[PDB]
């Protein structure tokens, strides 16, 4: 409750740095957004691994 | 009286050869399809009385062909 | 049991509840359209007769 | 605009003190009045108190 | 072997003309552009139209002239119905608010179509997979003739003694 | 003057007024609101093609 | 039924002040319409 | 001789059945018991592809008329007068301008299209205009192909165009029709386009039954479903 | 799948158009379905005890 | 004809691709010709 | 709607209606005798020095009036009124309707032509 | 298309499925695609022809990044799957190897 949502984001963008070897600026915010839209990134995306299916659930 | 019951009247509706219309009816065949009724299951139309045409038992409510056959059926077969 | 006349105006008119069918064929019957009045009288007569013991 | 014209003398000078240096547009008068005297949205009004 | 090689680099490398290029690349001629003496622009202009004609939006515009002279069918109908369905309402507000994006995924494969990039398969007679009897080995068929009157069901078995009959 | 204001029994002017008083009564307050049709305003009752 | 009667038309139609005008009245007395006489 | 009906909403109503009519039904009892234009019609056209809808001749030509519903012909068309013209003369600078005012013009909607063709056809007609296109026509390399994509682009960039693209489209189109040799370049039909607008203030380019037959209206009629030889579905 | 294939190795790159191509159809639950006029009246799927 | 119809929708079910051939030489395209019913008028 | 689109949002004044006459009109689409319809005609105008006229059939009273408007919005014409009148004799033959108007310190006409000249604003 | 009338299942035919595949496969001219394309196909449950097999391999045969042993798994995966090996298959492993 004392963590704003821009850190969040930053958090977010921290551990899933290395989850697209494209544009990393564009495809984690997009990722991110949509996680925080409802989006069944979890379904579309059994390839994550344990620590980043982890951080998108939480 | 007996007659008062008839007596309800029905309101004008409110805008902004014979019987046919001809915009609906010139459409192209091969564009609007050969059918002059929603392509649902039969069973659901029944001949109406003193009238030309094929009414639905249920008001609307048009059920698609795959609400009568059990999930996934092929060709809608039981 | 109205003659052709009276029959034709209660059709015309609300008066009577008849389905119409084509006018230069047998319906929808099956007995009628397998085998005709006579077909159908036969039917009549097996459900009404012909098909009690008859003790 | 409608309340630095309404505004008493106190009022009036912090406002356009404060908006001196602001870049807000030249409005003339009749487009305050205009906007003023539309009609509020009551479909809006229940829209919003629904929510 | 040089020749070969260069021909087919610039085969490979040269960009696909689409069909409405080609069309007006070969219906149009400089002298009925009036520029007979410049080849070099005319040659550019002509690049730049079949470029241009590559877009989105110029698919978008001749599906919906298309459309408007009413060249289409019931299964194009049908196809355009189903594409609206598919897309949600946050991509549809997201392409609406692109001029063409959302016209186009429910013009999808019809701009395709009327463009003639649409792939040249050949449709033959449905087959169907077997509806044999697995216990018995039959296969039961349907025959109808003068409307109500001649109706026969054919059942049918493979005779291994070579001895079948009917 | 006469043709554009025909002439109309005081039984049947009462009718017409009811007519819209009951309109307006179904209406709610925000649909009267919006569309314009208060005590001063006309409103129509009846448009169609025959 | 004439550009130059339009044109007249519209300009003593804004010299009794109470018609706003259109922009191509200006923009047409900037560059008038074609004439095919005087030639 | 004839019983009076009396359709009229209000001539079947008076205050004192309204006045027990209110009390049952009123707007708060009500409310208790009740609970892109082109792509919109595109929509609704499509939308009766449904299982439970038929394609309709009325939506399609709703959709239509939101499609032609522009000017787009018009100002192509003053587009194309504009292209001949040469970007040096003095004379052609002028009839250019002229011609770029009347099409913005049609755009903004500020003057009808019947008296901005009126003005058309008397710019296009004028002696020094033919003579500048017959000039343009006689040279062995003209400036037609350069002008209509700079006209093209300019619809493009003032907002003239329904959609941003579509003009590029309709130079497309121009074009191919160059190529059949209607007309020459700068001539257009002017008897023509006034026959269109004369007619038209804009300038553009088993049966189903609203009304089905009733049993006295009809003798022997079944409908338009029934089948009298049907066939066998697999 | 949840298992790796051989032939997933060829597959295009993922770039952020279409990573978010992907969730196109994707269809929120309230846009798949819709209240109407049969659904207010429905009559009651069970023996009613009272009217 | 009927017996025919009958006994190539028989190969078709038995041999699927027997299908192709049957069908293009039209064996199980019914036709849709019925006799007059009866009439008094005639 | 009444008003023509190019004059939207364009007068500054109050127009006033004056309805000259009706009478019932013959129209015939069939190559038969179609229907009757009612001919209105009537000229709006404004003292300001802005008037028009217009005439239409119509199936009715209430659309004939708003045909003829429209028609008399979409011929509107003006005059400049700093003399409150013509300064020269106008003689017009139209169809042999021949017109003359002069200018005069006073406004003589009869009612009929008097009206049309007070819509206009010429009051010499 | 999926069908929702018997109109429609008269012409469902799952075995054109795989000729609308093939004319798909031809048209794509990148073989990422075409692979994606191929992956849907065979988990749609088309049956795969003869074509399919010889389309896929000469465009795999011709790829910046591809393995020949991947090409041969390819190959043993479309015969289980029920592709017929013809000639022309065969010549382009031959060349392959």
């Amino acid at each position: 409750t004392e963590t704003t949502e821009q850190q969040r984001r930053r958090y977010f963008e921290t551990t899933m740095a290395d989850v697209f070897e494209l544009d990393p600026r564009k495809t984690v915010r997009d990722e991110y957004e949509r996680v925080k839209l409802g989006l069944p990134v979890h379904l579309k995306n059994p390839q994550y691994s344990l620590g980043v299916s982890q951080a998108v659930y939480d | 009286y007996y007659w008062s019951r008839y007596r309800m009247p029905t309101q004008m509706p409110k805008f902004d050869n014979e019987f046919i219309d001809p915009i609906d009816d010139k459409f192209p065949m091969s564009i609007r399809g050969p059918l002059v009724r929603p392509d649902v299951p039969e069973d659901q139309y029944v001949d109406s009385w003193y009238i030309c045409t094929s009414m639905t038992h249920h008001m609307g409510d048009y059920r698609p062909w795959s609400a009568s056959a059990p999930p996934n059926a092929f060709r809608f077969r039981p | 049991n109205v003659s052709y006349w009276t029959m034709n105006k209660m059709v015309r008119g609300g008066n009577l509840l008849v389905h119409r069918v084509h006018y230069t064929g047998w319906g929808t019957d099956s007995h009628l359209k397998k085998g005709g009045w006579e077909h159908r009288w036969n039917k009549v007569l097996q459900r009404n007769v012909l098909q009690y013991s008859r003790i | 605009k409608r309340e630095l014209r309404f505004a008493g003398p106190v009022g009036r000078r912090a406002i356009q003190e404060e908006l001196q240096a602001a870049e807000l547009p030249e409005v003339l008068d009749e487009e305050v009045n205009r906007y003023h005297d539309l009609k509020l949205n009551m479909m809006e009004i229940e829209r919003e108190v629904k929510a | 072997e040089a020749q070969a090689l260069v021909q087919r680099t610039l085969e490979c490398i040269s960009r696909p003309v689409s069909a409405a290029s080609r069309q007006l690349s070969r219906t149009i001629t400089a002298e009925a552009v009036g520029l007979d003496n410049a080849p070099g622009h005319y040659t550019n202009f002509l690049e730049w139209m079949g470029r241009l004609t590559e877009t989105r939006a110029f698919k978008t515009e001749h599906a919906l002239f298309e459309f408007s002279r009413r060249k289409f069918n019931r299964d194009d109908v049908r196809v355009m119905f189903e594409n609206y369905r598919l897309m949600s309402k946050a991509t549809l507000l997201a392409d609406s608010a692109d001029s063409y994006s959302h016209f186009y995924t429910v013009l999808k494969d019809f701009a395709r179509k009327v463009a003639g990039e649409d792939s040249r398969h050949q449709i033959g007679v449905r087959i169907d997979e077997a509806e044999v009897d697995p216990e018995t080995g039959i296969a039961v068929g349907r025959g109808c003739a003068d409307g109500e009157k001649y109706h026969f069901t054919a059942l049918l078995r493979e005779n291994r003694d070579h001895n079948g009959i009917i | 003057d006469r043709w554009t204001h025909p002439q109309e029994s005081n039984l049947e002017q009462a009718a017409r007024g009811s007519a819209v008083l009951a309109k307006r009564l179904s209406m709610t307050v925000s649909e009267m609101h919006d569309r314009q049709e208060t005590a001063e305003n006309p409103a129509t009752l009846d448009r169609f093609y025959y | 039924y004439e550009p130059w009667e339009h044109m007249k038309r519209m300009g003593r139609l804004v010299g009794t002040g109470f018609y706003i005008p259109p922009e191509w009245y200006n923009h047409f007395r900037m560059f008038p319409p074609i004439n095919h006489n005087f030639q | 001789n004839f019983p009076a009906h009396f359709i009229k909403s209000a001539f079947t109503t008076d205050p004192l059945k309204e006045k027990q009519k209110a009390r049952f039904s009123s707007g708060g009892e009500a409310m208790r018991e009740v609970q892109d234009t082109e792509f919109q019609a595109l929509v609704e056209f499509i939308e009766g592809a449904s299982y439970d809808q038929l394609i309709s001749g009325r939506r399609f030509k709703k959709v239509y008329d939101v499609l032609s519903e522009n000017d787009d012909m018009f100002i192509w068309l003053c587009h194309t007068a504009m292209s001949v013209l040469n970007p040096g003369d003095m004379r052609s600078r002028l009839i250019y301008n002229h011609l770029r005012i009347l099409a913005e013009s049609v755009a903004s909607g500020e003057m009808t299209q019947r008296t901005a063709f009126r003005f058309f056809e008397s710019a296009v007609r004028s002696p020094a205009y033919r003579e500048i296109a017959k000039r343009q026509l006689e040279g062995g390399a003209a400036t037609r192909l350069a002008g209509i994509s700079a006209a093209a682009d300019v619809m493009r960039r003032m907002g003239l165009t329904r959609r941003p693209m579509s003009s590029y489209f309709e130079l497309y189109q121009r074009i191919v029709e160059r190529s059949e040799a209607m007309t020459p370049w700068g001539f257009p039909p002017l008897f023509q386009f006034e026959e269109r607008l004369s007619l038209e203030p804009r300038l553009k380019f088993r049966r189903i039954f609203w009304i089905p037959p009733t049993w006295n209206r009809a003798g022997r009629f079944l409908g338009p479903h029934v089948t009298l030889y049907p066939g066998m579905t697999p | 799948s949840n298992t790796e294939h051989f032939l997933d190795k060829y597959e295009p790159k993922r770039n952020a158009d279409t990573v978010a191509d992907k969730y196109r159809t994707t269809k929120q639950i309230t846009e798949i379905d819709k209240w109407t006029r049969y659904d207010s009246a429905r009559a009651d799927n069970y023996r009613p005890l009272s009217i | 004809f009927a017996l025919r119809m009958a006994v190539a929708n028989a190969l078709v079910k038995l041999i699927p691709l027997t299908r192709i051939p049957l069908k293009k030489s039209g064996l199980l395209s019914v036709d849709r010709r019925r006799e007059r019913g009866q009439f008094p008028g005639y | 709607d009444l008003i023509p689109k190019e004059h939207r949002g364009r007068f500054l004044c109050n127009f006033q209606l004056n309805i000259v006459a009706y009478d019932m009109r013959v129209v015939k689409f069939s190559p038969k005798d179609h229907r009757q319809w009612i001919y209105c005609v009537l000229y709006v105008g404004s003292g300001k020095g802005i008037a028009g006229w217009g005439r239409a059939v119509a199936p009715s009273t209430q659309e004939a009036k708003k045909e003829a408007i429209r028609e008399a919005f979409s011929n509107i014409i003006a005059v400049d009124l700093e003399q409150e009148g013509p300064m020269y004799p106008v003689r017009v033959n139209a169809d042999g309707v021949r017109v003359l108007l002069y200018p005069a310190r006073r406004i003589v006409a009869n009612f009929r032509v008097a009206d049309i000249l007070c819509a206009f604003g010429f009051q010499h | 298309l999926e069908p929702c009338t018997p109109r429609e299942w008269l012409q469902f035919s799952h075995r054109n499925l795989a000729y609308a595949y093939n004319g798909a496969l031809r048209a794509c001219h990148s073989l990422p695609s075409m692979l994606l394309l191929y992956k849907e196909m065979k988990q749609r449950g088309v049956k795969v022809d003869v074509d399919t097999m010889n389309v896929l391999l000469t465009r795999a045969a011709r790829h910046e990044h591809i393995q020949v042993d991947d090409v041969f798994l390819l190959f043993d995966e479309l015969v289980a799957l029920g592709a017929r090996p013809d000639l022309a298959a065969a010549e382009t492993l031959h060349t392959v190897l």
